[PDB]
């Protein structure tokens, strides 16, 4: 299903593109992962534990 | 938002307080960051008073974390509203859901 | 960790690619031949070394 | 030893275009390509809005009442507006509006250099029917992203409450992306495209952006103890009364030092300056081990 | 009033002066090692990856 | 101390008889201040800012 | 809005044909940028004439023996790859290797031409044996904008143009008064000898300026 949901929106089945490094502009070798992952930021702030 | 849910989100989100949730449905009379002023249907109504439901928002104060605690209006004025719905967000809650 | 897999991935040899076979006077032209696109960086090859 | 230089800009919308570079050797249009990308999304000329004074509000945190929108929601709407200035660096407008509905960013006040590029963006809405907000947006130039914690250091009287601070969004650019597809001239063995596809805000031409990030990338190969400290201090420090202290900047004292050289004589015959004024400044000066008639001979060293 | 100057005084007095540095649950007398401190823009601590 | 007593003497400066146990941000927070409540004991004057 | 420029730098060389040269003041990813670009163009493009064929005295093939010789004559060919030439105006020059002898043929055993330079002397070429060990030979230079090893000669010797042998670039943070974090960029090269690695740069990055100059 994730896979066909790939389909859908024009995306590759192994989640995985080219990717180019900012710096020297050259391809990366092999195709890396990319996609949206659900991030949290818990509060153990270093302004606070420092 | 959570861009991959679960579907749980929503239960969390309305069924703990932060969420400012409509006590009767009806339309909004006023919308303010302040205060949201609802105009009930006259079914769910009950026949003396007549009435609207006023609800005010909580709005930026101390939580016991020291992080902020605050209610945004997620409805626009002179909107349709149904009982049990989600009128205002608190903090971390995006359109009934709950954003972490 | 990533170190070690980037030694890995560096000193490591698949069966075909570029520049298979070929001969090279020493490390500073193979990399030269590497950072160039010329020659994948593992590959079978015998170079001159001191 | 062929020199590139540009053909068809192609703008397809006011957001974004592709630029091209036809004549491009071996392997260069990376070269070119990439390091034009880092410049162009780095280093570039914007106005972003800094500093905005709102009607009622004494800080970002409150709620104006007749606006659904929070305050600090609307600094937010603010830094997302998109404008150009010409002959300014720093311009001041003034938005105004009332009554029920959503206030755009064409409801503030034009002046010679503002171009609002998007008339549609929000700022905030309005939701009674006699509510009204003033602001002033102060909007300035600058390179890069100046956030509005370190927009404090030089300080110098912010005093004005009312004036919010908002972090510096200056920058035209997007994204930026270079596709390098072979290209052939009529006659020549092979060279290569260099296809830039940009995306702006609108408020930067594509010729421009493309000129500045390789004008910048080749302007960089351009290479390749006596007295007292308290004499020095500003007559603001000695904490005198607002007429003192505007009697001695007119009278071309605005240092301590320039003070404790003058004498009570020649103070009494400024045109400003009673018995009450000088009783006030030989108090203070005599409060900090300082007076007037004071010699310190060598006014000013460097 | 942190003066602009005494952040290179601070460059001179952190020179060749070592600091230790330490973590919790020290075992072995490697769990406190020192090093030479390169002033940081941040408040976190950078320590080498392979130790 | 005597030192003291000669640089009170020299400079001309009265020594309060109060100390400053003023209520202070603490050392490295900062922000904006969006409320203040006063609590006075009942029966004593209410301040101008209360 | 006006821009920064470094403003401080020591190059410090070692050796001669080895250099390392740094700059302190940098905008922030600019260390980067220049840094890659620089070096992209110094190893993939650069001016100089080394070696690009000889013509072989004792067989017609770099697959063979010679006698006198243990060196495959593919091993004297990358040994003649290895060669620091500089030519003046003369375009291609050819030298010859006429020497004999129980010793080894070292670059100062080549012939002297008027437009040749070799700046080392201390050069192997090959071996001598035993005996007279009869060798001499004819060796054609070449000039290139980049590096075009042997199979790239379609219609054999590998020509190394490019001086560079290596290039390298270190990105570091820098340090100046309140500005908080800028860019410390340290080129490394190493060349073949005949361009100096100083000059190397500059002309290097000139290829680059020149590219620009339609734009700015």
């Amino acid at each position: 299903e994730i896979k066909e949901l790939l389909k859908l929106g024009d995306l590759p089945t192994s989640g995985q593109i080219r990717l180019y490094d900012g710096r020297t502009g050259e391809q990366f070798e092999r195709p890396v992962t990319v996609g949206y992952m659900y991030m949290l930021k818990l509060n153990h702030l270093v302004d606070d534990k420092m | 938002k959570p861009l991959v849910g679960t579907g749980m989100e929503r239960a969390v989100a309305v069924d703990s307080g932060v969420t400012a949730v409509a006590k009767r449905g009806g339309v909004v009379q006023y919308v303010d960051a302040s205060r949201i002023v609802i105009k009930v249907n006259e079914d769910e109504m009950y026949p003396g008073e007549a009435g609207i439901d006023i609800y005010n928002l909580t709005k930026y104060t101390r939580s016991n974390q020291n992080t902020c605690i605050n209610q945004m209006p997620c409805v626009s004025l002179g909107e349709p509203v149904e009982r049990g719905d989600v009128l205002a967000d608190g903090p971390s809650t995006d359109l009934g859901e709950l954003a972490l | 960790q990533d170190v070690v897999l980037g030694l890995y991935y560096m000193t490591r040899d698949c069966v075909n690619a570029k520049g298979e076979g070929m001969v090279l006077t020493g490390p500073k032209e193979a990399e030269r031949l590497y950072r160039s696109g010329l020659a994948s960086l593992h590959a079978r090859v015998k170079v001159r070394i001191t | 030893f062929l020199k590139p230089r540009l053909v068809d800009i192609e703008q397809v919308s006011s957001t974004h275009a592709k630029v091209t570079l036809e004549p491009l050797e071996r392997g260069f249009g990376h070269t070119l390509g990439n390091a034009l990308r880092r410049i162009l999304l780095s280093s570039m000329p914007g106005c972003a809005v800094t500093e905005v004074e709102i009607d009622g509000v004494l800080h970002e945190y409150s709620t104006k009442e007749g606006v659904q929108e929070d305050i600090l929601e609307i600094l937010l709407n603010l830094k997302g507006l998109a404008v150009r200035v010409q002959g300014k660096d720093e311009v001041i407008l003034t938005l105004n509006k009332s009554g029920i509905g959503p206030v755009t960013a064409a409801d503030i006040t034009h002046d010679g250099d503002v171009e609002i590029v998007k008339p549609q963006h929000v700022i905030c809405h309005l939701t009674d029917e006699n509510a009204s907000i003033s602001m002033r947006i102060k909007v300035q130039r600058g390179r890069g992203y100046v956030p509005a914690s370190t927009r404090i250091h030089s300080e110098e009287d912010e005093r004005p409450i009312g004036r919010l601070l908002v972090d510096a969004c200056y920058s035209p650019v997007e994204r930026i992306a270079y596709n390098v597809e072979a290209a052939r001239v009529e006659q020549r063995t092979d060279l290569d495209k260099l296809v830039i596809e940009m995306e702006t805000n609108g408020t930067i031409d594509p010729e421009e952006a493309i000129r500045r990030a390789a004008t910048i990338l080749a302007e960089q190969l351009e290479a390749f103890p006596e007295f007292d400290p308290i004499l020095l201090r500003p007559v603001d420090d000695l904490e005198l009364t607002v007429r003192s202290a505007n009697c001695l900047k007119a009278e071309a004292i605005h240092y301590i030092g320039d003070l404790v050289q003058r004498t009570e004589v020649e103070l009494l015959k400024t045109p400003n300056l009673g018995k009450k004024s000088l009783t006030e400044i030989k108090d203070v000066l005599a409060s900090r081990g300082l007076s007037l008639g004071m010699r310190l001979e060598n006014w000013p060293p460097a | 009033r942190e003066e602009a100057v005494v952040w290179d005084i601070l460059d001179e007095v952190i020179r060749e002066h070592p600091v230790l540095l330490n973590r919790a649950p020290t075992l072995h007398r490697l769990g406190i090692q020192a090093f030479e401190p390169v002033l940081i823009e941040g408040k976190a601590i950078q320590l080498h990856p392979l130790v | 101390t005597p030192e003291e007593k000669l640089l009170r003497a020299i400079f001309g400066e009265k020594a309060s008889d109060v100390k400053d146990s003023s209520l202070r941000v603490p050392n490295g927070v900062s922000g904006t201040v969006i409320d203040v409540q006063v609590f006075t004991r009942d029966g004593v004057e209410k301040d101008k800012r209360a």
